[PDB]
């Protein structure tokens, strides 16, 4: 028997495992601590190390040796990363070229431990995690890394799991990756188009899916490292400061301690009113002795997160324009990530476009998952097909000859009645496809109409003429499209009952 | 989904340019998907490996069952598609297999690839694939063989001169495949006795059709589906069956009390 292959998910604040059952399903890994998705968080007291929400726990009594955010570090020097983001964490220094951090061990001895250190004893318990839950021993996993990581990033995640002992075979993007398992769980009666939304805490991912016929492709993505939970957070810091500053005349952010608990509170305050329209905050010892007792409802909480929120609706809107589409053309947009249980989030998002999108959220009656959990259930996905591959077979499959597919930039399609264009093959489609449309209600003679389409912001507008058809005194009939390797179009139209068929070749 | 246009003029001509790469763009694609995992495979993988042979079609007697989809195979005979329309359902297993090694190397994706074909004989090959396990289980080809329309002999025509014995001769053979009942009286000849009529017409009109419809379902139970959906499917496929069980019975039956007045 092979080694069994898991799926990873790197996030800056939470790590996930999936792993494909015997009996065929995806199964999430939990830690010990029994929480799904682990923080990608650790904390040294002493000798001794911790991880996960326990590491994030000595955030605000130990902030000096826990670190944090550290997948935005990776694979590139530190003049091109920003140090004020790990600013409430553990400083981020220069070590060899690459972004450093300096710890605490025991005894007060200083040790000096690269990122690269980092990855590497972060995937040492995300093994230990695995492999305890599995029962058998763990050496390869497909990895989903966001699309803007490049090459030499991929090849240190490669060579930082193998000074452990891991082999990452695979390099997938998240919008990809996320997206799969949401394809299996629900498939699409209907090639479409697709916006996967990652709202993580520190960073915002979007990106353009086209759903061609089970091929997954980018028309755009975007990312923006400023836009994320962290600032629904620091708006709700700013806010739990001016009821305490008016109550009990004290200042609590000038005091790190007490801004850190503050933030470590409210960080909790982002999950708990995803499912509850209220929630409660009790700290002792906040600042200059005082206790705090409040109750914050969901309206008074999206009062303040209003500004946040639309910037959130705007950054859908830019990876729109990026790509040239129009929210009208769009089918779904797709979300993951802790941000995006958050009932408001998913509310904005059909006020800002057509009704004709359907948002894929915790919300959603029909097509609902867990936007935490989602991304690493298509990377064990990925991992049980090419579980029966050696990395011979796999490596030329990864080949750029074979990775590569044309696609057709300018759609194609039928004629209305009116003269409008109704597209059979859509836009950004592979070829060799072949489509079936079933007019079972055409009766008589009819003209059948091939033309190619463009689009504008929508109404499709007709556009070049391919072929022209004809049948007479049809009784239903089947409308077909095909397109082989060549490019060539070719277009059958056949009787649905007598088997009259006509055949155009272009 | 809307309406057509339904003009009169009738025209069948490509008037345009040939088609050109022009609107075709070329960047790559992530390898994600289980359909990644197959169109990759085509061009990685392609895996593919006499008296009763004189019974076969030498060529392919449909040629526009070549360009038929794979994904539109339902309405696509196997039985030229296998060669073997000239038998069709009383070829045995032995004779399908043997059919089936004649036509994996006549139409090898690597020999159309070695001969230049293009990919679209290679989805006819996905009809041959599916074909064997079709014919070699007991009931898939019998549920094939239960909608073989080409192998249907319709009776002939009415107000034409012709043998009796003759031209509703073949005829009846076309439903005795369908007879659950053995031995299979004949219709004889002139010379038959009144007794034997009596034993034929009482065959005809008690007579036992296995004939079921389960090829026919347009509507197949996904497994993607929930509890109520594959229950929904099945009333739904359950009523085509009955109604076309009925309808060709009392075409059966229409069958049975023309060949009493003829």
């Amino acid at each position: 028997m092979s080694s069994p292959v898991i799926g990873i998910t790197f996030g800056n604040t939470s790590s996930s495992i999936a792993y494909i059952n015997p009996k065929n399903d995806v199964d999430v890994i939990a830690n010990p601590d029994g929480e799904r998705a682990i923080p990608s968080a650790l904390s040294y007291v002493g000798e001794d190390e911790y991880h996960g929400g326990q590491a994030l726990q000595q955030l605000i009594r130990n902030p000096k040796n826990t670190i944090i955010n550290f997948r935005d570090f990776i694979g590139l020097p530190f003049d091109k990363c920003d140090v004020s983001k790990c600013a409430n964490g553990a400083p981020a220094v220069e070590v060899d070229g690459k972004v450093g951090f300096v710890i605490s061990r025991g005894e007060g001895k200083e040790e000096k431990l690269t990122v690269d250190e980092v990855v590497s004893r972060h995937l040492n318990r995300l093994k230990l995690a695995a492999e305890d839950y599995i029962g058998s021993a763990v050496k390869e996993a497909v990895l989903t890394v966001p699309t803007n990581f490049s090459e030499e990033q991929k090849t240190a995640l490669k060579a930082s799991a193998a000074k452990i002992g891991l082999q990452i075979v695979q390099f997938i993007n998240e919008p990809s990756a996320a997206l799969l398992a949401h394809a299996e769980q629900f498939p699409f009666e209907k090639d479409v188009n697709v916006v996967v939304a990652d709202f993580g805490g520190i960073r915002s991912d979007a990106a353009v899916i086209a759903v061609r016929n089970g091929i997954f492709t980018i028309l755009a993505t975007a990312h923006d490292l400023s836009l994320g939970g962290d600032n629904l957070d620091t708006e709700l810091v700013e806010y739990f400061a001016s009821e305490f500053q008016k109550k009990y005349q004290a200042n609590p952010r000038k005091n790190a301690r007490s801004l850190a608990k503050l933030k470590a509170n409210s960080s909790i305050t982002k999950k708990t009113l995803s499912n509850a329209t209220s929630a409660t905050i009790s700290i002792d010892s906040l600042a200059d002795g005082f206790d705090y007792h409040a109750s914050i409802n969901r309206m008074r909480y999206e009062l303040v997160a209003n500004k946040v929120f639309a910037q959130f609706s705007s950054f859908v809107d830019s990876v729109i324009a990026k790509a040239e589409l129009d929210p009208l053309d769009i089918d779904a947009v797709l979300l993951t990530g802790g941000v995006s249980f958050t009932p408001k989030l998913t509310t904005n998002l059909e006020y800002t476009l057509p009704e004709s999108v359907e948002i894929l959220g915790p919300q959603n009656k029909n097509a609902s998952n867990n936007p935490n959990e989602l991304a690493a259930s298509g990377a064990a996905l990925q991992a049980r097909l090419i579980s029966d591959y050696d990395a011979d077979e796999l490596a030329e499959a990864l080949q750029p000859v074979i990775v590569n597919t044309p696609h057709l930039k300018k759609p194609i399609g039928l004629i209305g009645a009116k003269g409008e264009f109704h597209p059979v093959l859509l836009a950004e489609t592979s070829f060799p496809v072949q489509k079936k449309l079933t007019l079972k209600q055409a009766k008589g003679d009819f003209l059948i109409g091939v033309y190619e389409g463009d689009h504008h912001i929508k109404l499709y507008t007709l556009g070049t003429k391919l072929m022209e058809l004809g049948i007479k005194n049809a009784n239903g009939v089947e409308i077909i499209f095909n397109i082989n390797k060549d490019g060539a179009l070719r277009v059958t139209a056949r009787d649905l009952k007598t088997g009259n068929a006509v055949k155009g070749e272009l | 989904m809307f309406s057509l246009p339904t003009l009169t003029s009738d025209i069948t001509v490509e008037v345009n340019s040939s088609a050109t790469k022009t609107p075709f763009v070329r960047r790559p694609v992530e390898p994600v998907g289980k359909f990644f995992l197959q169109h990759a495979q085509r061009t990685l993988r392609n895996h593919t490996w006499d008296p009763d042979e004189l019974l076969f079609d030498t060529e392919l007697a449909d040629e526009d069952l070549l360009t038929h989809d794979a994904r539109d195979w339902k309405t696509a005979d196997l039985y030229a598609a296998m060669g073997l329309s000239k038998l069709r359902f009383r070829a045995t297993e032995s004779q399908i297999i043997k059919a089936h090694r004649k036509q994996v190397v006549k139409y090898h994706p690597d020999k159309q690839s070695a001969a230049g074909g293009s990919l679209d004989q290679d989805g006819f090959f996905k009809i041959i694939q599916k074909a064997f396990e079709t014919l070699t289980d007991s009931n898939k080809r019998a549920q094939y063989d239960s909608c073989d329309f080409v192998a249907d002999v319709p009776p002939p025509k009415k107000g034409t001169d012709y043998d009796f014995y003759e031209a509703w001769g073949p005829v009846f053979e076309a439903e005795a495949r369908f007879s659950k009942k053995t031995p299979i009286p004949s219709l004889g000849n002139k010379d038959s006795s009144k007794k034997e009529v009596e034993q034929f017409y009482a065959f005809w009109h008690r007579f036992d059709s296995w004939r079921t419809f389960e090829f026919l379902d347009e509507d197949v139970p996904d497994d993607s589906s929930n509890r109520d959906h594959k229950r929904y499917i099945e009333r739904k496929n359950k009523a085509a069956r009955d109604k076309k069980k009925t309808a060709d019975n009392a075409r059966l039956v229409k069958l049975v009390e023309r060949a009493v007045s003829e």
